């Protein structure tokens, strides 16, 4: 029933036990009584009290070690008193003595009456049967010794009656084990106990298939049959959490990077769900994680293209202004790669790339400032600059779908000054604003602004609004206020000029 | 010194009735269950439950109340042969519930079927101990 391994037991017996008794006869008897409920037992008994001098043996079959240390043998025996049964004190006894002998020889014809080594001489602790002669009841009488260390491959045991009256019932043969126990991530096996009742053994157990040892895991197996505390723990491999004793896979919708003591995290906003045990979770179509990003970091769309774009030409050199675009996707590393194109020099789309040495000064691609200038340009040549809006993840995602470009020519002269300047529509709260395009555009008129100033007034800031169209009206002004305007043309050869000062008074 | 029983319906001994046996002090009793072949698909087979009885649980065929459980002849399929179970007709036992025996006594015995008989008729041993003046 106990989680000991047993040897040799009478109940376990196939039919007989048969076991050498010497003497033969008027010696140990195998007079079998059987035990509730149904179990047939091979009952020894001897009771020679009345004849003078007394002495018997009773030797048990071959008993295999199997890889036992100490073996611990269990003995269910009814006495009977001396004094309660009539004959002379001395001749009746009510002690038994114990032998064993170690051989390595599997069927061994006949054991030495003198190569046996005693153990103890047992007599019936607590109390023992008279047997009371009203009514009959049953001893309860369980006598353990314990036999170790053994060295040869098996043992036989033996019993010696000195003129007793006793009844051997139940010989429990087992070895005390220390159970197969998976703690603190790591398996360990079933071991044996020391040579000792005081020795331990150091057991150094594996971890499961799906893990890693972080530390050595070991433990002292005792000599009653129970684990010690454990020494050194194991973690589960990436992928795996740490629950239920035993490595188990992360859930549809959750992963695990590194062999850290958290368990399976949810995947990132924006990620694929991948399948059972998933070690970061994927990216789905249209977004993507950079090699050198962290697993934590959510799936980053690639950016948008800068809305605005400025440029001012010079004698032999250009300048390009953009701001920040409008959509980053995630990622917060952003620069601008400048690609020269060379396209606007006649009407057809086929066109060749600028193989010439272009020089760049703040820098070639890779740009972290929203300003550029190109130091070099041909004269007389009309060129075309694409600002490409690059994220650290734009060379893992698929290359931009857009691109915001301008076609500008080096040697077309800047637009003139605006001729004049009128006020249609002037109201204490708007005053209307209509101009005439200038005298020489040298390139397409793309914009205009209209300068806003107080005359006869402390110096306040000057307002600038933006206008595709000649006309403009101001919301939100002081009346009886001089206000003085210009107009300047901006077209993609760069900077215009002042209009013509026009003092216009609030109504 | 050693007395050998067979205990089967076909044994010409059991069939008269009036089986018995005399026996002396610290003589042997060895009973032997029905053994059958492996051909045999246990349908022929008999199996019976010992008990030790008085006079009124002999001539009756009850145990209920009058006698005690001994051996049982379960599995007839034994690898030494049949079934053997030993009694010594001892004086004094060593054993807490191990049966004695007193000379110029009669002790008895009765088995019932496990499958049966029906309360009709069962098979009978009758055991008489003699005296210390008939031994020796």
């Amino acid at each position: 029933p106990a989680n000991e391994v047993t040897l040799l037991d009478s109940r376990s017996v196939q039919g007989e036990l048969g076991w050498i008794a010497s003497p033969l006869e008027g010696g140990w008897e195998e007079v079998s009584i059987m035990d509730e409920k149904n179990t047939p037992i091979r009952t020894y008994q001897v009771c020679n009290v009345m004849e003078p001098s007394q002495n018997n043996w009773l030797r048990t079959d071959w008993i295999t070690r199997e890889g036992a240390q100490r073996v611990y043998i269990e003995i269910k025996f009814t006495l009977r008193d001396c004094n309660s049964l009539p004959g002379v004190m001395g001749t009746c006894k009510e002690t038994f003595n114990l032998y064993y002998y170690e051989s390595d020889n599997d069927k061994e014809r006949f054991i030495r009456e003198n190569q046996f080594v005693k153990i103890d001489t047992i007599a019936a602790d607590e109390s023992f049967t008279q047997v009371d002669i009203g009514d009959r009841i049953m001893k309860l009488n369980t006598e353990i010794r314990d036999v170790g260390p053994l060295s040869k491959k098996g043992f036989y045991l033996a019993f010696q009656d000195v003129g007793a009256c006793i009844a051997l019932v139940s010989v429990r043969v087992f070895y005390k084990k220390c159970p197969l126990t998976v703690r603190n991530l790591a398996q360990f096996p079933d071991t044996i106990t020391g040579a000792d009742t005081s020795s331990l053994v150091e057991v150094r157990g594996s971890c499961v298939n799906n893990s890693e040892e972080k530390d050595v895991p070991k433990m002292y197996c005792g000599a009653d049959g129970e684990w010690l505390v454990p020494i050194g723990n194991c973690l589960c491999n990436a992928g795996h959490e740490e629950r239920s004793g035993e490595c188990q896979a992360c859930k549809i919708g959750y992963y695990k990077a590194l062999s850290t003591d958290a368990t399976c995290a949810k995947c990132p906003p924006h990620s694929y769900s991948v399948w059972e045990g998933a070690t970061s979770c994927t990216c789905d179509r249209g977004f993507f994680r950079a090699d050198n990003d962290a697993a934590s970091m959510p799936c980053t769309r690639p950016p948008s293209a800068p809305l605005n774009l400025i440029s001012n030409v010079n004698e032999t050199s250009v300048n390009l202004e953009w701001s920040s675009p409008q959509n980053t996707g995630g990622r917060q590393d952003i620069s601008y790669n400048v690609v020269c194109k060379k396209c606007g020099a006649g009407d057809p789309s086929k066109c060749r790339p600028c193989g010439s040495g272009v020089h760049y000064t703040p820098q070639q691609n890779g740009l972290k400032t929203t300003k550029v200038s190109i130091t070099d340009l041909l004269a007389h040549t009309n060129y075309t600059f694409e600002i490409w809006a690059v994220n650290g993840v734009s060379k893992y995602n698929p290359n931009p779908d857009q691109s915001v470009s301008v076609t500008v020519t080096t040697n077309q002269a800047a637009p003139s000054s605006i001729a004049l300047v009128q006020a249609k529509e002037v109201t204490r709260y708007s005053v209307a604003l209509a101009w005439l395009e200038p005298d020489r555009p040298n390139g397409v008129i793309l914009e205009y602004e209209v300068k806003y100033y107080e005359k006869d007034q402390n110096e306040r800031s000057y307002r600038i609004v933006r206008t595709a169209a000649r006309n403009t009206d101001i919301k939100g002004l002081n009346p009886l206020t001089s206000y003085v305007f210009h107009v300047r043309a901006r077209t993609a050869a760069g900077y215009g000029d002042f209009s013509e000062p026009l003092e216009v008074t609030t109504n | 010194d050693r007395y050998a029983v067979y205990w089967n319906s076909s044994n010409p001994r059991f069939q008269r009735g009036d089986y018995h046996i005399d026996v002396c002090i610290n003589d042997y009793l060895d009973v032997f269950c029905p053994h059958y072949e492996d051909s045999v698909p246990e349908d022929k087979t008999e199996r019976y439950v010992l008990y030790m009885v008085n006079f009124d649980g002999y001539s009756a065929c009850d145990h209920t109340s009058k006698g005690f459980k001994r051996w049982e002849c379960n599995r007839p399929h034994s690898p030494n042969g049949p079934l053997k179970f030993s009694e010594k007709f001892q004086l004094f036992t060593p054993f807490s519930l191990g049966f004695e025996f007193r000379p110029g006594r009669e002790y008895f015995y009765i088995s019932s079927a496990i499958p049966d008989n029906g309360r009709r008729s069962c098979l009978k041993l009758k055991v008489f101990v003699r005296p210390t003046n008939s031994c020796m």
